[PDB]
């Protein structure tokens, strides 16, 4: 939707890319039959502007919005609402970065400074397969819905 | 406030006549008696029995230790919990 | 480094206190394990519970025993859930934890602020204790920490049953990222809870529709499968469903007119449960089919606190009513009359009966905040001994089935 | 006399052995349980703000 | 009586079938005995009757009376001629007493709904689901409980949450919220106090992370 | 014959749960009946003889008119039980070793 | 009967896909038992029982998966 602001492949096991750009935060996939999301997440308020994943943990993400948040969206546990809403600033956040070992973030705000956070032992993992799994299965339902329109029209 | 509450519970049952804690060499600290002409009796007689019994148990197979001991007389049950820091005594006729 | 506050002092002092308190009840305990009633091989038709340990604490006398549960590993733990049942004397609740090693002073304790109308230990891990409360707040307590406070709560943010939580259970979640809970409430109906990061989250199982969602006050699940459980109501009926909305009330065993107070399966012959109400009669009814009648009925003079099949045998069971008499039936020696009816308490109405899986004793619980522990004379406990060519579950299926067919074709 | 003494002592000790088997006194519950269930909610700390 | 029904069903000989009518009088002795025992319960426990569990006090006494009546009445349908006259008279006094409760207590409940309706705001609007089962209702029945246990559950929470954030203080802060706590318009005040405490749940944790 | 009675007492005691051993030792520290091998026997006889005469002298010193009919020392492995019967023409502190862990 | 058979030939989400697998497993097993002249009304109302009885697994695994719809338009992916 509209002016897109997000793009990132996912790391740590696979190639599924992200689309956090507008005020919906999807997760997309690269196939010629799946030109549509997989784990669409919430329609938000406060037009979205930017985030990424984790390179030390499978598939969390971290939006920012025009009133400012690090929503630590853990994404194998909930699927609708931001697991952790933190407002670093009142003024509108417009950046993002991740420490390469994972566990320190940075956003500079709408005027000026740059705020460096620190995320605890929520950022580590014990099983990296089932998150490739639930981000693999959950779009064959979308190809399955691609079959239905041919079936509907032929009927 | 857990040690003293256990002392107050344990000294108010149907047969208990005295609780004693004694250090390594001696110095019976925190007795419970209305006079002290027989506390010193316990404090200098009993830990000889406690460490003598640790000798008896441990001599057999040195992975082994002692933990407690009971001596039941006719009118008394002297229970001693010996360990490294101290020796502890509770006296009770059933 | 002050010796008189060292933790190992407190450890050895606790063990020495048990070591004392044993030597104050030597007969009560030696009988608990090494004693058989020598005068019940002479009169075949009756028995006699012998009363054993008595457990009181001074915060309990103003309270009413409102649940009892036993721990899976050790078999010397209780979980008394002191609380209130009168509508006008509503108090703050309590929960002790006792032991057979010392009966006088409880090992643990907690102090809630509403009536604890249930408990349950976890079956595999062996410590975590789920509870409920008069005001919807299901709570979970962790025990070995020795912090007199919960480790989770409920709120009105995650989920709240909103009226008393009469019974709760633990589900085995097999090495997963969670632990599971199933509940029941007066208004609304069954809810599922999980143990997430620092919270407990509802998921609704089913709603007990008939004015309003019909009230209900007990349920039991069948051990041998999991999904299918039996739920009471206060419209009167007994219902049975599975963990779905899969044919809401798979079985509708309707036979009653008031608040049912207890149901129970029996661990052998998995088709046969009994139940018990506040219409002064408890009915031992079969479930594969048979939803329109009762195989039997056993009327009595005051309403039922509760009932319990024995752990060790599927004929004998016991029941506890509102007078002071626990009475215990063998369903294959007498036929419609209580094998042993004994009065244990003086001026309190009994309200909770719980068996023991390994040693043969029983806990019954007063109206006056006390629990008293009885032992079963050998005519009450008669397990048919297995043999070379037969299995122990089969003989005990056979006894019950013989009694069932006899009274089925003898009733009509 | 030896025989009478031995059977007297056998009686007394037999009572004692029952006493120890009756309920075990010297047994601490949860001597060693490692698995602890705890509080793990997300923590956000601003170490410094680079300005 | 079930045994007698079975013996009727066993065999046929017209003399025996003229003899199994006889034993209904031997049955009728014990029903009179049961009619004795229930009668004693009525007079020993007239004013303060024991109840079912979590039962309210006015019409959770009606159920006790109803239990005694319907314990004595349901065997009467089956055990229906001089002894029968005195026993039907004793039954027909017990019947009028076991309607004496279940009308006078219902009247006392009428005047108590006039009292209490203006803790106990439950019972005058919690009885009418026990009362709706058999007897008749009264003015302004419990059409107003789809709000009121929302009104107490949210409102023992947010006020409760105005203790924990005041456990992290150590002030124009609290000013702004003691001016909100104090004031068919208990909707907007719960709005106002929820948006009120979100603000200071932010501010206090900001101060803690910038102070430790 | 009473020899069957005392051997029967050994199987009475020894039929109990966990009871590893029974032995009888007289006032001169020499075992009479055993259940162990010979050297664990002689070291029990010497050790327990010395220990129990020290303990009886302790209790008699502590109070003049009180004696002991009982002794119980603990391990983490096995709870040695000593009983004595101090008399003339016989003083046979029998000693059991047991533990409830086994079986 | 064959109209119902066609409509049932059109068959968090891990648990719920397992659930709608159980619904398909049962409807197949039920019809294959029926794969074997006026007592067919009895098996007919038995099958009526099963259809209006395993239509409530559907209503249950769509009530449990209609909160966890995310947006305006996950509901037609699941409707």
């Amino acid at each position: 939707h509209g002016p897109i602001y997000g793009l990132r492949r996912n790391p740590f096991n696979s190639k599924y890319f992200l689309s956090i750009g507008d005020w919906t935060a999807r997760v997309w996939v690269e196939d010629t039959a799946v030109k549509t999301p997989i784990l669409t997440t919430k329609y938000h308020p406060t037009y979205l502007t930017g985030g990424t994943w984790s390179p030390s943990r499978p598939g969390v993400f971290f939006t920012i919005k025009m009133d400012g948040a690090m929503d630590v969206w853990d994404l194998y546990y909930k699927h609708n609402e931001p697991t952790l809403t933190v407002q670093v600033s009142d003024l509108a956040l417009t950046a993002f970065a991740v420490q390469e070992s994972g566990g320190t973030v940075a956003v500079g705000t709408s005027d000026g400074c740059t705020s460096v956070l620190q995320l605890s032992t929520g950022l580590s993992e014990a099983s990296p397969a089932e998150k490739a799994n639930i981000n693999a299965m959950f779009e064959r339902e979308t190809t399955r819905e691609k079959n239905l329109e041919k079936a509907i029209k032929e009927a | 406030s857990d040690i003293e509450s256990t002392l107050t519970r344990i000294q108010g049952h149907k047969g208990v006549i005295g609780v004693i804690i004694v250090n390594n060499q001696g110095v019976p600290l925190r007795s419970t008696f209305e006079h002290d002409a027989m506390t010193k009796q316990y404090a200098d007689l009993v830990p000889g029995l406690a460490d003598l019994a640790r000798n008896l148990v441990r001599d057999l197979d040195p992975q082994n230790d002692l933990e407690f001991l009971r001596i039941r007389s006719h009118k008394h049950e002297i229970m001693v919990a010996a360990k490294d820091d101290f020796v502890l005594l509770v006296i009770q006729d059933p | 480094v002050p010796t008189l506050q060292s933790p190992t002092l407190m450890h050895s002092l606790g063990t020495l206190d048990r070591m004392v308190n044993q030597n104050m009840y030597e007969e009560v305990a030696m009988d608990f394990k090494y004693w058989d009633d020598a005068s019940d091989a002479f009169r075949p038709g009756e028995g006699s519970l012998l009363p054993l340990w008595r457990f009181v604490s001074d915060k309990s006398k103003r309270r009413q025993v409102t649940s009892v549960c036993w721990n899976p590993l050790y078999d010397d733990m209780f979980a008394v859930g002191y609380g209130s049942y009168e509508f006008l004397k509503q108090a703050s609740g309590l929960i002790n934890i006792y032991s057979l090693k010392n009966p006088s002073h409880p090992e643990y304790t907690f102090h809630t602020e509403s009536g604890v109308m249930c408990v349950h230990f976890h079956p595999e891990f062996a410590n975590l204790l789920a509870v409920g409360c008069y005001d919807g707040s299901v709570l979970v307590y962790d025990v070995r920490l020795k912090k007199d406070e919960p480790i989770y709560q409920a709120s009105v943010r995650t989920g709240k049953l909103n009226d008393p939580v009469w019974q709760i259970y633990w589900q085995p979640d097999d090495a997963q990222k969670s632990l599971q809970f199933v509940s029941i409430s007066s208004d609304g109906a069954v809810n599922l809870w999980t143990l997430t990061k620092s919270e407990l989250i509802p998921e609704c199982l089913m709603k007990l529709r008939v004015a309003a969602g019909g009230c209900c006050m007990d349920f039991c699940k069948m051990p041998g499968q999991e999904s299918i459980y039996l739920v009471g109501t206060e419209e009167g009926a007994i219902h049975r469903c599975s963990k779905a909305y899969s044919s809401q009330y798979l079985s509708t065993y309707v036979s009653h007119h008031l608040a049912v107070y207890a149901v129970h399966w029996n661990n052998i012959h998995p088709s046969m449960f009994l139940s018990a109400s506040c219409r002064l009669d408890h009915q031992a009814v079969g479930l594969c089919h048979d939803p329109k009648r009762a195989v039997m009925n056993f009327d009595l003079n005051d309403s039922i606190g509760d009932v319990s099949w024995a752990a060790l045998q599927p004929t004998v069971f016991a029941a506890v009513t509102d007078d002071g008499r626990v009475h215990v039936f063998d369903l294959a020696q007498n036929k419609l009359l209580p094998l042993c009816s004994q009065k244990v308490v003086k001026k309190a109405k009994l309200t909770k009966l719980v068996f023991n899986p390994k040693h043969p004793i029983v806990l019954v619980g007063d109206d006056k905040g006390c629990v008293t522990s009885l032992k079963l004379s050998p005519n009450l406990r008669i397990t048919s001994k297995p043999e070379k060519g037969q299995k122990f579950e089969d003989l005990e299926v056979a006894k019950l089935d013989g009694v069932v067919e006899i009274a089925r074709k003898s009733d009509a | 006399d030896y025989i009478r003494t031995v059977v007297q002592l056998g009686s007394s000790v037999e009572d004692l052995i029952k006493q120890n088997n009756a309920v075990d006194i010297y047994q601490e519950y949860f001597t060693n349980v490692t698995m602890d269930h705890t509080s793990e909610a997300p923590h956000v700390k601003t170490v410094t703000v680079f300005k | 009586l079930s045994l007698l029904a079975q013996f009727q069903a066993i065999m046929q000989r017209e003399t025996l079938q003229q003899d199994l009518e006889n034993k209904y009088m031997v049955i009728f002795q014990n029903y009179a005995k049961d009619l004795d025992a229930v009668q004693k319960l009525y007079e020993k426990n007239k004013y303060e009757p024991p109840v079912p569990r979590n039962a309210p006090p006015v019409a959770g006494n009606i159920m006790w009376a109803r239990q005694l009546l319907r314990r004595i009445e349901a065997p009467m349908q089956l055990a229906q001629a001089k002894e029968s006259k005195k026993n039907i008279k004793t039954y027909n006094k017990v019947a009028k007493a076991l309607i004496e409760f279940e009308t006078l207590w219902h009247q006392a409940w009428i005047k108590s709904i006039e009292q209490c309706k203006a803790q106990l705001v439950r019972e005058a609007k919690y009885m009418q689901r026990f009362n709706i089962r058999c007897s008749s209702p009264s003015q302004m029945v419990l059409l107003q409980e789809e709000k009121f246990k929302f009104y107490h559950n949210q409102l023992t929470h947010l006020v409760r949450e105005y203790e924990h954030v005041l456990g992290r203080g150590a002030r124009p802060h609290l000013d702004d919220m003691e001016r909100k706590i104090a004031p068919l318009n208990i909707d907007g005040y719960l709005h106002r106090f929820k948006q009120g405490l979100a603000r200071l749940e932010e501010l206090v944790r900001k101060v803690v992370d910038l102070t430790e | 014959v009473d020899i069957a009675a005392v051997d029967e007492t050994f199987k009475r005691l020894q039929s109990h749960k966990g009871v590893l051993g029974i032995i009888v030792i007289n006032a001169e520290g020499i075992a009479i009946r055993t259940t162990f091998d010979n050297d664990l026997t002689v070291q029990y006889a010497a050790l327990v003889s010395h220990f129990t005469v020290k303990a009886r002298s302790a209790v008699r010193k502590l109070d003049g008119d009180n004696d002991l009919k009982f002794l119980r020392i603990r391990s983490k492995k096995h709870e040695i039980m000593i009983a004595p019967e101090f008399e003339r023409s016989h003083e046979y502190y029998l000693v059991v070793v047991q533990d409830p862990s086994r079986e | 009967l064959m109209s119902t058979c066609m409509q049932f030939n059109r068959l968090k989400g891990k648990v719920l896909t397992n659930g709608v697998k159980a619904i398909h497993q049962d409807f197949t097993s039920a019809v294959e038992k029926f794969q074997q002249a006026k007592q067919f009304d009895e098996d007919f109302f038995g099958f009526r029982v099963v259809i209006k009885e395993l239509e409530r697994r559907l209503a249950a695994i769509i009530i449990q998966a209609f909160d966890d719809c995310t947006t305006i338009g996950t509901t037609f992916k699941l409707l």
